[PDB]
């Protein structure tokens, strides 16, 4: 809200002269309206959008987007604050594609041996007594990080 | 028409707030903060406690200045723009070179 | 018959509230304002605070001043005009030619 | 472009905040509290009260001070940096070693 | 190694609070209460108030005194130890034999 | 050990509250009061105000006071007793004889 | 309001124009704003992904509305 403060790391961005994509649980106007502006312009292009749901669905499956474009996640709740961050903890990805119901990433760089230790993780989750909704809920989070969902 | 200061009192007007300059080439809008800065349009005589003479006022017209904006500053319509009225005692600096 | 004012205070008389003149030759309705712009009828031998004899106040008869509308302001009623009552320490500024 | 203050006031800059050092080994983060500590950039020439002279400061230019953080602290930021603007009366004491 | 106080302010660490000797034998458990006797460090030059001299302070340092903690009582940590800072005028009395 | 005032301080204790000899020959509850009246234990050196010289108190030790129990009275407990603490100021008169 | 823009923040400039309009109790009305085709197009040519909803009822009815009285005619 009027928590706009870390410009440092979005001028950290608009110094390397490259978009930025966001994920958190909400923006608001105050946030956005300058944001408009400094993209109109040309100053940066930049567009938010909203993690996937409960605070514990959204938070679960932040480290996977991270990890997959080689970002890291601001932790809040831990040792982590809004400004203290910075530009190389960004993700990257080569382009992304949104809309206003969707949010996609074409690819976003980050290690192999990332990519399947995330994946390695998931067998514990694979194999679970709850079984029905645990696994199904699950199983598409693993299509996404290195297969395809139809 | 213009404005006479009774001793002590000096007149200034306020500068831009929160100017779109802050962190960089950034355009910053206003989102709730007021502008300490303001120039001295006007001089008052100067002091007259303890009897002894008035002493003369540290600021000349047209300074460049830094101030506390609290209760002892008034403001006043002059030719339909705003204007500051306050002692000598609440402006704090002169911003110079 | 006319009124003599005692030692710091002054008696004034309030000018036209709200002037249609505002923004050029735009007309400005009343905004539930009122003027804060006036004219010295009156003036009272001085202050009598400090011990120090008694110090003459900064106000000529006849002179057109601006001043702080607060509780020290008192409304009374001379030869069917309204007229105010205020210490010196009330009037801000004079107007000037 | 650099300030320079107007008598009795002092402009010191505020030192980092809630270091991880309190209790022991154990490293505390921040929960919401404000450093006391800070350096002196500028001193004004004195208080000008009493009339006779001007007393000057106890503080010289560059000195490390434990201040009171009241209302009298004001904050402005030149050179896009932060710093304090107080009086000689809030700052408790000098470190020294 | 040690801190040196400024005019009118001395410098004072508090004793121990709700010791358990109260009624004799009997061990009081303390309940949300806290102890107003301390040992002067410090001694501040004095007090600079009305321009003739600077009056010398009535407490001698390493002396054994009873203080009210108000606003006035401020609290620093010195080689990681509790001390209070207050002025002349918040020391209530001296403790004797 | 004993308790020795500072300057301006006196040290006295409270006496018997709501005694049973009230509108007559008449013992009387203790429905809810407090004793105004206490004994001098300790007095200080005086008042130090206005520069020259120090003041004298009034009172001697080992009288016999009526004063007024008010913010300015502080207790503290010496070899297991109740004492109050106050200025000359509190201290409204002297039964004598 | 929302956006970049403030209240006194805007020039004359910024208003449109238009001949003329008619205005009633319960209805405005504008003879003819002047502005370019290429903008009124413009406008026409990304109402074309609009036109093409998957809703279909009740959004294209509204939006072609819209689209009517942009460079068409209502009856």
């Amino acid at each position: 809200s009027n928590i706009r403060e870390m410009l440092p790391v979005l001028e950290a961005v608009a110094k390397a002269g490259k978009p930025l994509l966001i994920i958190a649980e909400d923006v608001e106007g105050e946030a956005l309206a300058t944001l408009v502006v400094n993209t109109m312009r040309g100053i940066v292009k930049v567009a938010a959008v909203k993690a996937p749901g409960f605070g514990d669905r959204r938070k679960a499956m932040l480290q996977d987007i991270a990890t997959l474009t080689g970002g890291t996640v601001i932790s809040e709740e831990i040792g982590m604050e809004l400004e203290k961050a910075t530009l190389e903890d960004l993700g990257q990805a080569k382009r992304v594609v949104i809309n206003k119901d969707t949010t996609t990433i074409i690819d976003g760089v980050g290690e192999e041996a990332a990519i399947q230790g995330r994946v390695a993780q998931i067998r514990q989750q694979i194999e679970e007594a709850t079984s029905d909704y645990d696994r199904e809920k699950l199983q598409e989070r693993v299509a996404k990080l290195a297969g395809g969902v139809a | 028409m213009n404005i006479r200061p009774l001793h002590d009192r000096v007149i200034v007007k306020r500068k831009e707030v929160e100017t779109k300059s802050a962190g960089g080439i950034v355009l910053t809008g206003s989102a709730a903060a007021k502008s300490t800065r303001g120039e001295v349009l006007a001089v008052g005589n100067g002091r007259i406690l303890e009897n002894g003479e008035v002493k003369p006022l540290d600021v000349k017209v047209g300074d460049i200045v830094i101030f506390n904006d609290g209760y002892g500053v008034k403001s006043e319509k002059i030719d339909n723009e705003e204007v500051l009225i306050m002692s000598e005692s609440d402006i704090l600096a002169i911003v110079e070179a």
